[PDB]
DNA sequence: GCATGCATGCGCATGCATGCATGCAGCATGCATGCATGCATGCGCATGCATGC
DNA sequence: GCATGCATGCGCATGCATGCATGCATGCTGCATGCATGCATGCGCATGCATGC
């Protein structure tokens, strides 16, 4: 016969069974964990349900060690994703308890609807078991009693989403089991015998949409009966009713005419990414690859442009999209379902004490020495160096931004500059404090130009709209962008740089494009003297390519030479080949702190905003004073990088807020101005040798 | 590789006022009449 | 049903396998593999046309001339075959000699269609690949059964075949509403590519040539867009060339494509395609038995372009950069280059660009390119395209490709500062940082590289200092490993020498050369001691300490210079650590640099 | 040596056999119609 | 394609063809006479309703009601059983008590 | 340091594959009839047989 | 033994299943035409670099 069947070793109600058993009985090492959500989601405190798989595996195995039977749920799930969303939503709807707290005026609308629908669906059943009782003509009563009527369905009544979590690599090893939905893969190895799986990819986030509803369902009315009428879409495209098909108008001879209703219908938040491959994954040769990522619920507006995640999703299919003469059989496209995010680097803004965290930072605190501990770790692998290292983790910490009112305001972040002989190990600077900011961007030269930097125009594939493209500038916002090869960039990118340094804006003034950009970005340069080694013989301002105000307008300038000599090339020869023999740095007294641990104290430190006293005011002027006056005569010797300005007292406060901000303290002291100044006269030590 | 959409519907508001010659008040005529008519105090229809 | 011509065939096809026993432990070996490590390998074998050919000419001719009736037959026994013996339908590929019938996209005309053909040029643009559904299942929730349907195209099969458009199914055979099993379907990858003839091979001022070429399934993805590929397959037709219906048009023709079956990747000059080798044990027994004597260097060292005379330390330097170092990847992040880099400063005929040809000829992948020759987005990939599907993209250039690999430039000197600014990017950090609009990704470009160079003045002067002789920028000198000054001066002796040299011409060998260097490169990973780490920090302060006017700077560049060298001489010597030995050579050989 | 392929089956015009007049009917009463453009290539 | 539902009605009139064991003795004298005589024995045998009524019900109301779905599983396990005992496809017949579909 | 000529990237018009529908006119086909033929039926007559006178 | 009614074959008139063709009106489908859209290019101008000077 047409359609032959066929056997496969799944059972669906066996599968039901013990969805119902997990949901009623896992412990969590209280009542049972998934009541106590389906309690808080009954009374509109929760919109979003996981399920993670550890808690299945901990169930098997638990029903395991002590003799009785049990099904592989977790496989099943794995291998077949897609179906068991609706399982586990019907089974969650047997059992949500009844809302403790009362509907009033504070409640979402939708929330209001759901409750009138449901109300109405138990006024049907009443009517209608009434008008049978009294007809005169339990279980059968009921049965006839739901055989003859309407409702609204269960989909038409939820208020959550539900997602999958994978099974963590831990959980698996513990348990003598391989993981396979948490094997991280590349946008190469993912082929067509993944469809229908729970995968993993790891990847970085080149492009994001913008949030719009896309619609499930469709809502009508009709005049005439007064029947709501609901329509499924599942398609890219879809075509209005027209005309009611409810029993009594379908009965009838004259039928009514349909009308939209927007707010009965079912929505969706929907967002569609694009993920490219990591430089490690890319084999010899190659150019990378992409992937495209569906977003849909709460999990919405969880990954922006420049991220490396781990993305968790189910891997379906769509229809073939390409030019017709090329279509060879039922070729289909490929789109990731997501349903999990994981970041590699956390954000400063998400930050949360807690007792896991909060361990780990008494512990560096009690530790002592936090400040030059946390300098010494940055690059690790470079000998030397330690003053412009104590500068760069300042420029990690960063000062307190001030709104003086009537609009006002001044930038609380530092920028640092850099500029030496060649072979000092500029760059390795560069690449790790863009490695270990959280938001750090990294760019060379002529390499990023134009519309590189800044933003272009373009149009969305997903949306009609226009929209803008942000550049290096935009993509390191409230991070760390970092310039190398400073010295041979063109004019323009200097002035968009030099704005902003200024104001943290780019403003643009082009055809088609009349706006202002948000640039609240710290900027780490590098650069080089105008004939290759610095010459004595010259003036400062004669070395380098670059205007003086420039110069001026950078907190903390750094110069490093090369004088050549025979005591610290001997350890610095050692530490090199040292470095090269082993893996690690040589010391032993002295353990660095990961990257991790240091961006945890980091986003606690930011969270501080210490306050100038009196008496360190009264410092401050006078060093102001002392060191404004010393710095004309050498300006006048034509021996002066630049005339001490406000800037420079600004650069002070900044850096005296910093220190203080590290310390994890609510007030300045005299010590952090002490170093504030320490510093940057240590700045310009090369040249007075 | 997507299944096909359904549609269905629930009553929630009254609509327009009956009119007598419509099917639906037909059919609800005939079936009290089945179930209700009598004949020397007996339900004929229903008990055949 | 059943055709007697067939069985009759597949019997011959039988016996053929039966008289030739390679093939046979090629499957059962495929078998093993399979069971033991479970990674699965495909299935699927190489016949020789040269045997058929000894063994039966009509059946040989068959497949050279009608593969639609004779090549499903072989397919069959060899499936029977691999199913009786083991405790997927197996697939054939086609080598040997295929006389008349190896041709180019110019010469494949319509008397070559529906016969096997083996073409060559070069791979212009590839396609997505895709997955194609062939089986589906479903389930009904009424009934609690599993359903299935099967799907075939035009392109599955090599004899025609009436059609039978199924059609997707969403209803049961009682009207009850099914769901898909995705996980439970079945699909299969498809691709499609462009095959244009050779640029060295078509002629001048000519518009091009080419043909498409259909894979499926096991030879998706092998092979990317500017290779040169040999392709083996059935030229067929497809459809009706206007002929049902009306269609009142004619211009149009039938359609016709390559249904191939076999993909080879060829190594050319100044490609992609990197050169190897396949290692028997005679070769290694030799090569291991040289590793053994003191003079190894010397001879690897003079077998290298013995047509010229003398140079013999740019020769020992050419060779350690075809060996090369180690590089180093700390788990924090951080990359230390492992690359060794040589520049050339010479008089104007001093054999600068023989060597550099010989260089080009002899690594297994390198690329050609001249001072002025190439430049902006041609060195560094800088270049955007994009699909007809929408996206853009990026496509590579002479260093993106050359991972890996090395690149020699002929009239260094000549090229300007924006490209400068860009390979100091390559040089140290060997990457390549694009952003455009559209665009943000980061290249491996872990490439060395070889120069020449002329001097200022025409030739060489020693009455100046090398400044006013080489002028390029110290930044520059200083990623260069190291750097050769060469001059020819007058001398009876030397010139008599020379021409009694040159005369003789023009009146180890390489293939021995290029597998030393593959396995020397493959195998051997040597380690730091502590001798050598001595060794290389006493010069190294030496060098730092002394009064003499250089050739070039000293920084950390040069102590890594000191360790990459004698880590590459080590490498020569196939040891798996550094010795002494090394380190005074390396040592040795940048002294002779320098001074 | 413009040719188009026969808009309709040949069988039936060409009277090949007296058996093939028997095997252009069957099953009851339905006629034997091939379709528009019934042939391939 | 093959069927599932098929292919367990097959295997339960085979059950059905094992516990009674007649049937298989018939299929054994009809071969045994055809290769000892060579006139020719047509291949069928006779098949009763009532051992069937007892055997299972389900699969005697499912020839009695829906032939055209259990008949021909019936007569390709008769078909496999013949073709295995002995060193054109066979068919079937029915005799016992028709109840209610016994008519004029 | 100072002035000119050339690559180079930005900005604006314009042609062209793709892919959808729509009114219309042509073409193959089912249908109403137009008719021949061979068979069975009912309809009487000639008569051979049975019955009565 | 003679006359009469009855039932049994000849001699037909007449209606009706079968089976094949033919003019025509019908209904469908290819097709010329209308059109929107997104991508590619032919090109000119404003900017930055290279070459004397
Ligand atoms: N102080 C140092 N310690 C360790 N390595 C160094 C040091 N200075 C230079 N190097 C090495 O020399 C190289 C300098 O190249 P790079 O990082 O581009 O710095 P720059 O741009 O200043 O030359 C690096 O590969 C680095 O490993
Ligand atoms: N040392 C040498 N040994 C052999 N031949 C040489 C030598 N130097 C120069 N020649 C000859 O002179 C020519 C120099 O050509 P080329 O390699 O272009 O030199 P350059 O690049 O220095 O001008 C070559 O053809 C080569 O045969
Ligand atoms: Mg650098
Ligand atoms: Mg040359
Ligand atoms: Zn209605």
């Amino acid at each position: 016969a047409a359609l032959p069947s066929i056997q496969l070793p799944v059972d669906y109600n066996n599968l039901f069974n013990e969805i119902t058993d997990f949901l009623v009985t896992f412990k969590q090492d209280k009542g049972p964990k998934y009541m106590a959500m389906l309690q808080k989601v009954a009374n509109r405190e929760l919109n979003s349900v996981i399920i993670d798989l550890d808690d299945i595996l901990q169930y098997q195995n638990e029903k395991f060690l002590q003799g009785t039977q049990a099904d592989d749920l977790v496989s099943a799930i794995q291998q077949n994703a897609n179906h068991f969303t609706e399982l586990f939503c019907r089974a969650i709807d047997n059992n949500m308890p009844l809302p403790t707290k009362e509907i009033d005026y504070k409640d979402d609308v939708l929330d209001v609807i759901l409750n009138q629908r449901r109300l109405r669906n138990e006024r049907m059943l009443s009517d209608r078991t009434n008008e049978i009782r009294s007809e005169n003509l339990n279980d059968a009563l009921r049965e006839v009693v739901e055989d003859e009527t309407e409702l609204f369905p269960p989909n038409l009544t939820r208020r959550y989403f539900l997602y999958f979590k994978p099974l963590s690599q831990n959980c698996a090893r513990r348990y003598r089991k391989k993981a396979i939905s948490s094997k991280p893969l590349s946008v190469r190895q993912i082929k067509g015998d993944f469809l229908g799986q729970l995968i993993t990819v790891r990847g970085i986030i080149t492009r994001v949409s913008d949030v719009k509803p896309a619609v499930e369902v469709i809502a009508y009315t009709c005049d005439q009966c007064g029947y709501e009428v609901f329509q499924e879409v599942n398609s890219r495209t879809f075509t209005p009713l027209s005309e009611c098909t409810s029993e009594e108008c379908s009965q009838n001879q004259t039928k009514g005419q349909l009308f939209m209703s927007t707010r009965a219908s079912k929505f969706s938040a929907f967002q569609e990414c694009k993920i490219q491959e990591l430089s490690q994954q890319v084999p010899v040769g190659h150019i990378p690859r992409s992937l495209n990522i569906h977003v849909n619920g709460t999990l919405v507006r969880s990954l922006s442009p420049g991220d490396i995640v781990d993305v968790t999703g189910i891997f379906l299919p769509a229809p073939y999209t390409g030019f017709k003469a090329l279509k060879a059989g039922l070729l289909t496209e490929t789109y990731l379902e997501a349903q999990f995010v994981r970041q590699h680097k956390k954000k400063f803004a998400s930050f949360s004490l807690t007792s896991d965290v909060e361990e780990r930072v008494m512990e560096l605190i009690t530790s002592g020495d936090v400040y030059n501990r946390l300098a010494k770790s940055i690059a690790p692998e470079i000998y030397g160096n330690l003053d412009v290292k104590k500068a760069l983790l300042l420029l990690l910490v960063g000062g307190v931004d001030k709104r003086v009112g009537d609009g006002m305001k001044i930038r609380g972040d530092i920028n640092v500059c850099l500029m030496g002989d060649p072979g000092v190990a500029k760059s390795q600077l560069l690449k790790a404090i863009c490695k270990i900011s959280p938001r750090g961007v990294y760019t060379t030269g002529k390499g990023s130009s134009g519309v590189g930097l800044t933003a272009a125009v373009m149009k969305d594939p997903v949306t009609d709209e226009m929209i803008l493209e942000g550049g290096a500038l935009v993509l390191a916002d409230n991070g760390i962008c970092c310039i190398d090869e400073f010295d041979k960039m063109d004019e323009s990118d200097r002035t968009a740089i030099h704005e902003v340094m200024e104001q943290q804006t780019i403003s643009i003034s082009k055809a088609g494009i009349n706006t202002t950009l948000n640039a609240r970005t710290s900027i780490l340069a590098a650069a080089n003297p105008l004939y290759g080694r610095y010459n004595p013989r010259l003036s400062p301002l004669d070395n380098i390519n670059l205007p003086a105000a420039l110069l001026s307008r950078f907190d903390i300038l750094f110069l490093m030479l090369d004088i050549p000599s025979r005591d610290d090339d001997e350890k610095l020869a050692e530490h090199v080949t040292y470095v090269h023999m082993h893996n690690k740095q040589p010391d032993l007294d002295f353990t660095p702190v990961e990257p991790s641990k240091m961006r945890e104290y980091i986003a606690y430190a930011k969270t501080k905003r210490p306050v100038m006293s009196e008496a360190v005011n009264d410092y401050v002027v006078q060093a102001y004073i002392r060191l404004r006056q010393d710095s004309k005569r050498e300006m006048d010797s034509k021996f002066s990088f630049g005339q001490a300005t406000p800037r420079t007292l600004l650069g002070i406060i900044r850096l005296s807020q910093a220190l203080a901000k590290l310390r994890l303290a609510d007030m300045v002291d005299i010590d952090d101005v002490e170093e504030a100044l320490r510093l940057v006269r240590v700045s310009k030590e090369s040249l007075y040798q | 590789s997507f299944d096909r959409p359904e549609i269905y519907s629930a009553p929630v508001l009254q609509g327009e006022s009956p009119n007598d010659d419509d099917n639906t008040e037909i059919i609800k005529s005939f079936k009290n009449f089945i179930l209700e008519f009598r004949l020397d105090s007996q339900f004929i229809y229903r008990d055949q | 049903a059943p055709d007697a011509v067939f069985g009759d065939r597949v019997r011959r096809f039988q016996e053929f396998l039966d008289t030739f026993t390679s093939y046979r432990d090629s499957v059962r070996s495929i078998q093993v593999y399979n069971s033991n490590n479970a990674n699965i390998l495909p299935h699927r074998i190489i016949i020789s046309l040269d045997d058929l050919r000894e063994f039966d000419r009509s059946f040989w001719s068959g497949i050279l001339v009608e593969p639609a009736y004779f090549i499903p037959p072989a397919e069959k026994a060899l499936t029977d075959l691999a199913d009786s013996m083991d405790d997927h339908p197996w697939k054939l590929s086609f080598k040997g000699s295929f006389g008349a019938h190896a041709l180019s996209p110019r010469t494949l005309t319509a008397q070559h269609l529906n016969k096997l053909v083996s073409v060559e040029g070069i791979v212009t643009k590839t396609s997505l690949v895709r997955p194609k559904l062939i089986r589906s299942v479903h389930y009904a929730a009424k009934t609690g059964r599993f359903h299935y349907r099967d799907y075939t195209d035009a392109t599955t099969t090599l004899t025609t075949r009436i059609p039978t458009p199924a059609i997707y199914p969403t209803e049961d055979t009682e009207g009850n509403k099914l769901t898909t099993e995705y996980g439970y379907s079945t699909f299969i990858d498809h691709q499609r590519i462009t095959v244009q003839e050779m640029p060295e091979m078509a002629p001048a001022g000519q518009l091009p040539r080419s043909i498409d070429v259909i894979l499926d399934d096991d030879l998706v993805d092998k092979t990317k867009p500017g290779d040169r590929v040999n392709v083996v397959g059935v030229f067929k037709s497809l459809g009706a060339g206007g002929m049902n219906q009306s269609n009142s048009n004619t211009l149009i023709g039938f359609k016709t494509l390559i249904l191939g079956n076999t993909v080879y990747p060829l190594h050319a000059r100044s490609t992609g395609v990197a050169a190897r080798q396949m290692l028997t044990d005679f070769d290694i027994r030799n090569i291991n038995k040289l590793s053994k004597k003191k003079d190894i260097f010397d001879i690897l060292s003079q077998s290298l372009a013995p047509s010229i005379y003398g140079h013999d330390h740019i020769k020992k330097a050419i060779l350690l950069m075809l060996m090369g170092g180690v590089e180093k990847n700390l788990e924090n992040g951080s990359h230390l280059r492992g690359d060794i880099n040589i520049l050339m400063v010479g008089d104007p005929s001093t054999a600068k660009s023989q060597l550099l040809r010989f260089v080009l000829n002899t690594a297994s992948l390198a690329i050609a390119t001249t001072g002025r020759g190439s430049s902006g987005v041609g060195l560094t990939a800088a270049v955007t395209t994009d699909r007809e599907t929408g996206e853009r993209r990026l496509e590579a250039g002479a260093m993106v490709l050359a991972d890996r690999g090395v690149v020699c430039i002929d009239e260094f000197d000549k090229m300007t500062d924006v490209d400068r600014v860009a390979i100091h990017e390559v040089m140290e950090q060997q990457t390549v940082t694009i952003a455009k609009a559209g665009i943000h990704t980061t290249l491996n470009a872990r490439c060395s590289v070889i120069a020449a160079a002329n001097p200022v003045f025409g030739q060489y002067d020693v009455n100046r200092d090398p400044h006013q002789n080489i002028a390029l920028p110290d930044s520059l000198l200083s990623r260069f490993d190291l750097l050769f000054v060469v001059t020819d001066d007058i001398n009876e002796i030397r010139d008599r020498s020379i021409s009694e040299h040159v005369l003789r011409t023009h009146r180890v060998t390489i293939p021995f050369l290029r597998k030393y260097v593959q396995y020397a490169k493959e195998r051997v990973i040597p380690q730091l001691t502590q001798e050598a780490i001595n060794v290389i920090v006493k010069n190294y302060t030496d060098l730092r300490n002394d009064d003499n006017t250089k050739k070039s700077p000293i920084t950390a560049r040069t102590l890594e210079t000191l360790i990459r060298l004698a880590t590459a001489h080590a490498k020569v010597r196939l040891s798996k650590t550094v010795n002494k030995v090394d380190a005074k050579v390396a040592a040795n050989l940048l002294r002779f640099a320098l001074l | 040596n413009t040719v188009s392929l026969p808009r309709s089956c040949l069988s039936t015009i060409e009277s090949e056999s007296s058996m093939a007049n028997e095997s252009n009917i069957g099953d009851e009463s339905t006629k034997k119609n091939c379709g528009p453009d019934p042939y391939i290539i």
